[PDB]
């Protein structure tokens, strides 16, 4: 259909668009994930749905996802949607960083790539990008915290925290108990146990499904290792004494 | 009467409706009717007969193979290694020619030659180079 | 679609469009005819008139398309000419590249070739029409060939075309077989046309003047139509 | 035209949020044949259960459910024919244009990621259907050592141990399930292949006709792995050693 | 091709063989304007009969004429616009053949293009026909000609012609005229035995008045060019022809 | 009633010849308002009167310039008028630095017809829906033209598009031939072409802003009386 | 102008078989009967044209046709869908292989370059796949002898001895039978012969058929005597007598 | 008929049988099924005005953005869709950047909006007979405003139809109307740029699904002096504050 | 039947003075078979049960086994998930098919493995999709 505007442009006699809130709708049933920023750190987490132990735990094609030192992603639904948008990012961080003399901020990384899906469904011969995706780090030299949530629409809205998938509206009530705006939590290890207990409701205590990085000053970028997680994966539960 | 039979054992009698009667029920093709019948309520074990094994059919093939003759130089069971999984019912069916291939030529007696052949009688008459996939 | 388009076969292992195609050919109930020679040939082909504002000179359904070359149509006019004409423009191209004429049949494996590529990508509708040609070629002699909308072009010893093609041969291979040759004797490019003529009127019975009927003559380094006075040569015989 | 040439279908999604056409295709394999590829610390092996068995069909020349594509990575290939000679002729001229720059041997992670990024092109672009095929993948090199991989229409690539794809296949893992260790050295992992094979196919006879397989090792200390299809004599050897 | 059919959309060729999409347009052209084609014994000449359709129009302001480079007059009917496109069409091509041969354009060649733009109209399936049907004749070293002009392109060489809503009315005195004269007229002459057409074809639509106009081309008279007629020539013709009909 | 197909497409022609797409093109006009003028033998006018969407908008623009030689107006589309406008600014442009014989008007009909034809033949592209007025001057002298989406353009005295034309077209029709003798009275014809467009309305009140003209003649560039200077004209 | 890039046959149906491809050979099997076979030392292809009128000569329509003067091939299907690619096919070999080497190809490509002319055109945007399920014959030095079947779709088969087209399934229940693993040429051609003969009414004139071989060189048809490093074209096909004396055999 | 919309919606460039083509009329609506605007004329200045859909209690609403400048002295807001409003405004200040190095001075703001309510016509036909570039319009009602010499304080309203207005004062969202009204018998011609500042919120106050605040509704000002600029909350939280005496009875 | 729906759909409504009344129904599905009968005049409202969440389910069945042995403690909080869509009542099913696996026993005897061996069964029947696009 080149060209042809199939039903991408038929807008709906209620306004909207049917192919795009169809790919939102469709994108709840992939694995779902999560980010934080607390005082001084940014944190993410995601999940492995349950293999037979079989599903190759070296080199998995994981959630989280550099783009530098300094900036990740995660994303949730469609895969093979996912890896391009991982690509023609970083291709703008080597270029950003060249034709500038300096690196990217992250203002001006969600703006591209909540643009470009605009473009996948303002055009021709375009299915869109049946994903939604958000952006997590720091600025160059700033303590600041930031991550940015994005979805096929185009539109890119700041967070604190947010959440993407499968049960989501089952997790997010409980975060926005928990975490406020008031007050962050204190730094690293807090963020991470207020993390992973939001996820339990939907986890089987499958601590080897569920999968987590960290965000530092200074782009000091690091994955967590399975025995680090699994004990907080107890004590958490020996908290559970009533 | 669908509507009611499903009523029939709820909600009015239900209290004692399934109490005492324990029905059960035999059918083919599962996946078309309603899915409300077959689920824990009103029934527990979606239970399921496939085609027997190898070893399950020499017993049904020696079981209506009884009452034939004082028959001799016989293994019975490598006719089910003629045979693959058809089912642990037509079986009966290359037992009984065996019987009447010999019968059409009056030798009371039988043969294993017999079985070689009623076996073929059923499903090579009963049998397109267009594999484009691999 | 499946009865629409042509890119597109039917379920059960043809299509139906191209075939309506042959059909439209019939259209204007008209019949011809072609024979053969040792030097010579012959194309004919009956002509109607509706009311009389025509110029019978610029009425024509035969393009000579070169020397050594000539062909008539059958069918409708307008879906023939760019079947006609793209046929003289290929003549400037094998004469300029490969330094002389076209034989007959190279230019139908080719006319042909590419009405097959117009039956593939289904932009461009196949050519309404039917189609044959004659010459007077150096190796093999006068040879005829017939073409059509998808392109099973064959070699003649003779044709036959219109909506009366099936009892005008009857009244042709009636002594083909009796005869015992393809070939056909009295080689002058006069004699040949009564056979063409009084075989058909044979298979018809109507009376014609120079009015109606037209003439065609494939001869080295030559082909043209010409004066059919010799309407009244027949009329020796009975 | 676009009104009556449903180019619409194409690179679209259902209400229900999801597409048909690559549920229809990963469907459209499993009437296809079957194959397998596992992982033993060794080496690696693959197979191929065709179902084309006439007689007079030559079946022993050459083979079409599986390939190469380098001097160190192998596949074994599902689907039809006529959609795998294209991307496989865009496989090996990439290590051919790899090398050529780089004067090395590819990073495996790296090439199904430009195979999967055409299965997808087509999928989003277009009007066009993608290619209806599954592949398996065996390769080996230095930052990760041994590797599998697999694929989808799609293109969605995942590595994984021991698998097997197009037919009945949902309970040939169910049948292996149990039985794969993770010491596996090679002649233990054969024994699996038939094991698997030889319980879910037409006929228990299985003419070695009817079956094809590969092998990966490292016979040099020091060197490279050695490709090896097995050729009919040496697949009827343990064809029989097994005492079928 | 009645419904669930194939009328619709072109190059569809119905079970008889025919395109329904295109036989609708002649009678588009079947309803609109009236003219006419006339071959002189030396020439040519053409006639159309202007509409009223208002009283806030000018005579000799919006004509229903055009012209080939410098001799061939060209008519329209049915639609005027689709007509005035290839006119310019026309006026194109034409030039392209005086620039390279180094001559003027023969009428039959001429067709010979014209005849296949409009047929290469009809054969994809993402474009319309040209509704119309043209006329147009011209002189030359051979003599002259004229040709009608079909949407399908069955274009032939004819001595009279007709179009419009008036054709079997007008065409019949066409018949009717010439067989008293195989002479075949000069050029003077024929222009008032034609405006007799028009004043009587005019009879459908005797609700409104209307005008006409005049081609004029010849070799006695313009050396075979084109052009239109005023004076007391087309003045004395159409009191002449309004005179001999009551 | 019941629905109708050949309408999907600007190409199919109808049963009988209609282009049905074209017609519901043609209806937007008269749908919408009204833009009309007259003829001198030396001048010649536009006139239309505007709308709104509340008293805190202003109004409608509805007559263009194109040169000084030449200029229009529209009652329809808002946006084919520019595309012709801007179209058309580039040939009375274009005239003027090539051959510099200035751009007749009647030309420019004839070529902008054959604009109309080329995007009502092909699938891709749509009809530029508007009918709209145009007047001119030359060695000729002044004139009056008037347009469709057809492609049928007619030279003409005077004329009125819109709802609620027909009395004021029917009124010009019944003063015919008095307006048009004049020559030198710009500010008279109008006068009449003013309660020529008092035929059918509702204007209770002064409709000082409601209401816009343009004019030229032998002397007198194209230029718009708007504003309070129009007021007088009222 | 052509505004129909619109992939047909690009729309899988639920079950998974294509479309036009299962409709595209219930052509094929709807055309006439073909074969082809396989020896030791030769190869052979033969079928029958069935004019359907008299007068229509049968000499100039070879459905037989040359691709080298080592591969030869023929079809049974549809006709004017297979004398186009040809022309593309023996380009080909001039160009993918022989302008870039010297050399004409061997046959385990070629084939598959012929697919290549397939698939891109039951792919693309409006264009039907081509009626034919042709086979050639060809030989090498690598593989010397050999025989290779296609499909409209791409997937080429290696065979031995086949038939495709109306009743080729009952040639294929027949040859097996009385076939044989080293059925050497002259009796190849006469149980091929035969194997026609069944599947036809009407009249087996000499006349009526063509055949064609791959077996030894013959540099008497080389006609440029004089290079040792010119061998004689494998491929020559027969003529209407001496074919029409291996049938007065039978 | 019986379908008049339906049988003919799907061609994107179908005029109706009726005559007012559709897809441009199902692009007019989505405006209110946004969020609203607003924004006034005034001769010391000019105030726009905007929600912002707080929707849950995470996003730091300061970080939304209905509203955003062109230049230094133009400012436009927004409604509707987002995501496809980006690339009017990117090509939008563009014109500005350009007219001011082609010619050096400022730019008019009539001379802006011309160049942008043409650009929502690729589709379909094009502008200045261009063929096309996208395929399908997308609506975002703007609300331009900005000073200028010929002129002053003006705003206009734009429309994907391509058509505009010199409103004095226009609303957007589904509220449009329900307010819109009651700017009509209110609005004067001779007000501050102030009481028109404390005249907006009642609007909001009036209008909106929920009690509003800082985080609510943002705001942003005109001068000839600073140019454009916009409000942060505590002055935000102090225009409401004094506000309520003004309604103390 | 229609006149089986006339009078009743009268009577219902027919009826005025519901001092004391609630006429009330309930089915499986509605949403393509019952009329536009529903008018607040003759039927006000509508009210919807479906799948339970995790938490729902967490509170439905050591209820039921709270008048059952519990030989040992199997910490049954993770013995099912959210993923896997139960129906509300296969899980009475679940908690008398290990008793039937110890009808499967001499042992009257409670134990985890039971409710593994169960719902791996059970579920072999229901019904599960292809993960074939990772969606």
């Amino acid at each position: 259909m080149s060209g042809y505007d199939r039903a991408l442009s038929i807008f709906s006699p209620d306004g909207h668009i049917f192919q795009v809130e169809y790919a939102l709708e469709a994108v709840k049933r992939g694995t779902c994930a999560v980010g934080v920023k607390g005082k001084n750190c940014v944190v993410l987490g995601c999940e492995r749905r349950s293999t037979l132990k079989l599903q190759d735990t070296r080199i998995t094609p994981s959630k989280v996802s550099k783009i530098d030192s300094h900036v990740v992603l995660s994303f949730s639904g469609l895969n093979a949607d996912s890896r391009i948008l991982i690509e023609k990012a970083r291709v703008e961080a080597q270029s950003h960083r060249l034709t500038l003399e300096d690196p990217v901020t992250v203002e001006y990384l969600t703006r591209y790539v909540a643009g470009v899906q605009q473009r996948y469904t303002q055009s021709g011969g375009v299915r869109p990008f049946g994903v939604s995706t958000l952006i997590a780090g720091f600025d160059p030299r700033d303590d600041e915290p930031k991550l940015y949530q994005t979805e096929p629409s185009g539109i890119y809205s700041s967070w604190s925290a947010q959440t993407i998938g499968r049960n989501s509206k089952t997790v997010r009530e409980f975060l926005e108990k928990n975490y406020d705006r008031k007050e962050p939590p204190a730094t690293v290890e807090e963020c991470v146990k207020l993390t992973v207990r939001s996820l339990l409701e939907v986890v089987q205590t499958g601590a080897k499904n569920i999968e987590i990085t960290v965000v530092k000053p200074d782009s000091d970028i690091v994955a967590l290792s399975s025995e680090e997680i699994n004990q907080y994966v107890t004590q958490i539960e020996q908290e559970k004494q009533e | 009467v669908q509507r009611t039979m499903l009523e029939l054992l709820n909600q009015l009698d239900g209290f004692e409706t399934s109490k005492n009667i324990k029905i059960i029920m035999a059918t083919n093709r599962l996946d078309i009717l309603d899915p409300a019948l077959l689920r824990p309520g009103r029934i527990d074990r979606k239970i399921e007969f496939p085609p027997p094994s190898v070893a399950a059919r020499a017993e049904i093939l020696r079981i209506h193979s009884r009452k034939m003759n004082l028959t001799r130089g016989i293994n019975l069971r490598k006719v089910a290694e003629k045979m693959n999984g058809c089912s642990g019912a037509d079986v009966k069916g290359v037992c009984t020619e065996a019987g009447m291939y010999a019968l059409r030529e009056r030798r009371i007696h039988v043969t294993q030659e017999d079985f070689e052949l009623a076996v073929g009688k059923v499903m090579n008459k009963n049998q397109s180079v267009a594999k484009l996939f691999k | 679609g499946y009865d629409r388009h042509i890119t597109i076969f039917s379920p059960e292992g043809r299509l139906y469009q191209v075939e309506y195609a042959f059909k439209a050919t019939n259209q204007t109930n008209i019949n011809s005819l072609a024979v053969r020679g040792k030097d010579c040939t012959v194309v004919i082909s009956q002509k109607k008139v509706p009311d009389k504002l025509l110029d019978p000179t610029t009425v024509s359904y035969i393009f000579c398309i070169s020397r050594t070359i000539g062909m008539v149509v059958n069918g409708p006019i307008p879906d023939a000419r760019n079947a006609a004409l793209r046929a003289k423009a290929e003549a400037a191209e094998f004469r300029y590249k490969y330094g002389y004429d076209m034989p007959c049949d190279v230019l139908a494996k080719r006319m042909a070739n590419l009405s097959q590529i117009y039956t593939q990508r289904a932009y461009m509708r196949p050519l309404g029409v039917i189609l044959t040609f004659v010459s007077v070629d150096e190796e093999l002699g006068p040879s005829i060939y017939k073409t059509d909308p998808a392109g099973y072009y064959v070699g003649y010893k003779a044709t036959a075309t219109g909506p009366k093609q099936q009892e005008i041969t009857t009244n042709l291979e009636n002594h083909f077989k009796k005869s015992k040759i393809d070939h056909i004797n009295e080689e002058s490019w006069e004699k040949v046309v009564e056979f063409a003529i009084t075989h058909m009127i044979d298979a018809l019975g109507t009376e014609f003047s120079k009015n109606d009927l037209e003439v065609g003559v494939a001869t080295k380094d030559k082909f043209f139509t010409l004066s059919a006075e010799n309407i009244e040569e027949r009329l020796v015989a009975i | 035209m676009g009104s009556r040439r449903y180019d619409s279908r194409t690179t679209i999604f259902s209400p229900e949020g999801r597409l048909y056409q690559v549920e229809y295709a990963l469907e459209s394999i499993s009437h296809a044949g079957t194959a397998i590829g596992i992982m033993a610390s060794d080496g690696i092996v693959l197979a191929a259960e065709r179902k084309v068995t006439s007689t007079l069909l030559e079946q022993d020349t050459s083979t079409e459910k599986l390939y190469k594509l380098n001097d160190k990575i192998a596949v074994a290939v599902a689907g039809l024919t006529a959609d795998a000679e294209i991307l496989i002729n865009t496989a090996r001229i990439h290590a051919q244009n790899y090398l050529k720059t780089y004067n090395e041997d590819i990073p495996v992670e790296i090439l199904v990621r430009r195979l999967s990024d055409i299965k997808q092109g087509y999928t989003q672009h277009g009007g066009l259907r993608p290619f209806g095929v599954s592949f398996i993948y065996a390769g080996y090199d230095d930052r990760y050592g041994y590797q599998l991989y697999t694929s989808n229409p799609s293109g969605n690539y995942t590595g994984w141990k021991a698998i097997s794809v197009g037919a009945n296949t949902s309970a040939a893992q169910t049948l292996l399930q149990m039985d794969y260790k993770d010491d596996m050295k090679v002649d233990d992992a054969i024994e699996l292949a038939l094991k698997t094979l030889s319980k879910t196919t037409d006929s228990s006879a299985l003419t070695y006709d009817r079956l094809e397989f590969a092998t990966i090792r490292k016979g040099a200390n020091d060197g490279e792995v050695y490709q090896k299809i097995f050729k009919p004599q040496e697949i009827k050897d343990i064809l029989v050693k097994t005492g079928i | 091709s009645i419904g669930t059919g194939y009328d619709l959309s072109n190059s569809v060729f119905s079970p008889d063989g025919r395109n329904f999409q295109v036989e609708y347009a002649v009678k588009a052209v079947e309803n609109g304007t009236t003219s006419i084609g006339i071959k002189c014994n030396d020439g040519v000449v053409f006639a159309v009969e202007k509409l009223i359709t208002s009283k806030l129009l000018v005579p000799q302001k919006n004509v229903k004429i055009q012209v080939v480079d410098r001799h061939i007059g060209c008519v329209y009917s049915g639609l005027i616009p689709d007509g005035r496109h290839l006119v310019n069409r026309g006026r194109e091509e034409a030039a392209s053949f005086k620039k390279l041969y180094k001559t003027p354009i023969p009428i039959p060649a001429f067709a010979d293009r014209l005849g296949q733009y409009v047929q290469a109209h009809t054969l994809y399936n993402s474009v319309r026909p040209f509704g119309v049907s043209t006329i147009f004749g011209g002189v030359d070293k051979n003599g002259a000609h004229l040709y009608m002009l079909e949407p399908s392109g069955s274009y032939w060489g004819y001595k009279g012609a007709a179009t419009g809503k008036g054709r079997q009315s007008a065409k019949a005195e066409l018949e009717k005229l010439v067989d008293h004269h195989p002479e075949g007229l000069s050029a003077r002459e024929a222009v008032k035995q034609a405006a007799k057409i028009i004043y009587l074809a005019h009879e459908d639509n005797k609700e409104k008045d209307f005008e006409l106009e005049i081609s004029w081309c010849s070799l006695s008279e313009t050396n075979g060019l084109h052009k239109f007629v005023k004076g007391d020539l087309l003045q004395e013709a159409i009191d002449f022809a309004q005179k001999e009909i009551n | 009633m019941f629905r109708n197909n050949y309408d999907g497409d600007t190409v199919t022609f109808s049963p009988t010849g209609r282009l049905f797409q074209v017609e519901y093109a043609l209806e937007a006009i008269k749908q919408g308002s009204v833009t009309v003028g007259l003829r001198s033998n030396t001048h010649a006018v536009l006139v239309a009167l505007k709308r709104n969407a509340d008293e805190l908008s202003s109004y409608q623009k509805k007559i263009i310039k194109c040169d000084e030689h030449m200029g229009l107006s529209l009652a329809g589309l808002a946006p084919d008028a520019r595309v012709l406008s801007n179209y058309l600014r580039q040939q009375c442009n274009y005239s003027s630095l090539v051959f510099n014989r200035k751009l007749a008007v009647e030309r420019a009909g004839h070529l902008l017809c054959d604009k109309a034809q080329k995007n009502t033949q092909s699938y891709g592209g749509r009809p530029y829906g508007v009918g709209l007025l145009i007047i001119g001057y030359d060695k000729s002298g002044a004139h009056l033209l008037e347009f469709q989406p057809s492609g049928n353009v007619t030279e003409l005295y005077g004329t009125a598009i819109g709802a609620r034309s027909q009395g004021a077209k029917t009124y010009l029709e019944r003063t015919l031939d008095t307006f048009i003798k004049i020559d030198g009275n710009p500010d008279e014809l109008i006068k009449a072409g003013v309660e020529a467009i008092s035929q059918s309305l509702r204007d209770e009140s002064l409709t000082v802003d409601n209401l816009s003209i343009a004019i030229v003649g032998k002397d007198t560039p194209f230029t718009i009386y708007d504003g309070e200077a129009v007021a007088k004209y009222i | 102008m052509t505004d129909r890039y619109s992939f047909s046959l690009t729309t899988f149906s639920p079950s998974g078989k294509l479309g036009q491809i299962d409709y595209a050979l219930t052509a094929v099997k709807q055309g006439v009967t073909s074969l082809g076979i396989k020896a030791t030392n030769g190869v052979v292809i033969a079928t029958e044209k069935k004019s359907s009128s008299p007068l229509a000569m049968s000499e100039t329509l070879s459905k037989v046709s040359l691709l080298t003067p080592d591969i030869g091939a023929v079809y049974s299907g549809m006709g004017p869908d297979y004398r186009v690619l040809v022309d593309k096919s023996r380009k080909v070999a001039h160009t993918s292989y022989k302008r870039i080497y010297g050399e004409y190809p061997p046959t385990k490509l070629l084939v598959s370059e012929v697919a290549k002319i397939m698939q891109e055109a039951t792919q693309s945007g409006g264009v039907r796949p081509f009626g034919v399920s042709l086979l050639i014959a060809g030989h090498d030095e690598f593989n010397g002898f050999s025989l290779y079947q296609v499909d409209p779709s791409g997937s080429y088969f290696p065979w031995k001895a086949t038939a495709i087209g109306k009743g080729s399934v009952a040639a294929k229940t027949f040859l097996e039978k009385r076939w044989n693993d080293e059925l050497e040429l002259e009796d190849a051609i006469h149980i091929a012969l035969l194997t026609l003969k069944e599947s036809v009414e009407g009249e087996f004139n000499g006349d009526t058929i063509e055949l064609a071989i791959i077996g030894d060189e013959n540099p008497d048809l080389l006609g440029y005597t004089g290079i040792p490093t010119d061998k004689g074209p494998r491929f020559r096909k027969l003529t209407s007598q001496e074919i029409n004396d291996r049938l007065e055999a039978l | 008929m019986f379908l008049t919309r339906s049988e003919y919606d799907r061609g994107v460039s179908t005029f109706s049988p009726e005559g007012r083509l559709f897809q441009v009329e199902y692009s007019l609506e989505a405006i209110k099924l946004g969020s609203t605007a607003i924004g006034i004329a005034t001769k010391e200045g000019v105030v726009l005005g905007v929600e912002k859909r707080a929707t849950s209690p995470l996003l730091e609403s300061d970080s939304i953005e209905k509203i955003v400048e062109i230049d230094r002295h133009i400012g436009c807001a927004m409604s509707g869709l987002t995501a496809d409003a980006r690339s009017m405004i990117e090509h939008a200040r563009t014109a500005a950047v350009t007219h001011n190095l082609y010619y050096d001075e400022d730019i008019n703001v009539e001379s802006l909006t011309q160049s942008v309510c043409d650009l929502a016509l690729r589709f379909g036909e094009g502008a200045s007979g261009e063929e096309r570039l996208m395929s399908r319009p997308f609506g975002v009602a703007l609300l331009i405003a900005g000073h200028d010499a010929d002129d002053g304080y003006q705003l206009f309203h734009a429309e994907p139809s391509g058509t505009f207005y010199r409103y004095n004062a226009k609303a957007i969202g589904s509220g449009s109307e329900g307010a819109q009204a009651e700017l009509l018998n209110e609005w004067h011609s001779s007000l501050t740029l102030k009481e028109a500042e404390l005249l907006v919120l009642k609007i909001l106050k009036q209008v909106m699904e929920e009690k509003l605040d800082e985080n609510n509704a943002q705001l942003s000002c005109i001068t000839k002096q600073d140019g454009f600029k916009i409000y942060d909350n505590e002055k935000t939280a102090e225009l409401i504050k004094e506000l309520k005496e003004k309604e103390a009875a | 039947i229609q006149r089986t729906m006339l009078e009743l759909l009268n009577q219902l409504d027919g009826f005025d003075d519901r001092g004391d009344v609630k006429v009330i129904m309930a089915t499986n599905k509605i949403e393509t078979l019952d009329p536009a009968l529903i008018r607040p005049g003759r039927i006000d409202r509508k009210i919807l049960f479906e799948n339970p969440d995790l938490s729902t389910k967490k509170k439905i069945l050591g209820i039921h086994t709270s008048k059952m042995n519990l030989s040992e403690d199997v910490n049954l909080e993770t013995l099912v998930t959210t993923k896997d869509d139960l129906s509300g009542a296969d899980i009475q099913a679940m908690c008398t098919e290990a008793g039937l696996l110890a009808l499967r026993e001499r042992r009257m005897q409670v134990t985890a493995e039971d409710f593994k061996q169960a719902k791996e069964r059970v579920m072999k029947n229901k019904v599960e999709e292809n993960l074939e696009g990772l969606y």
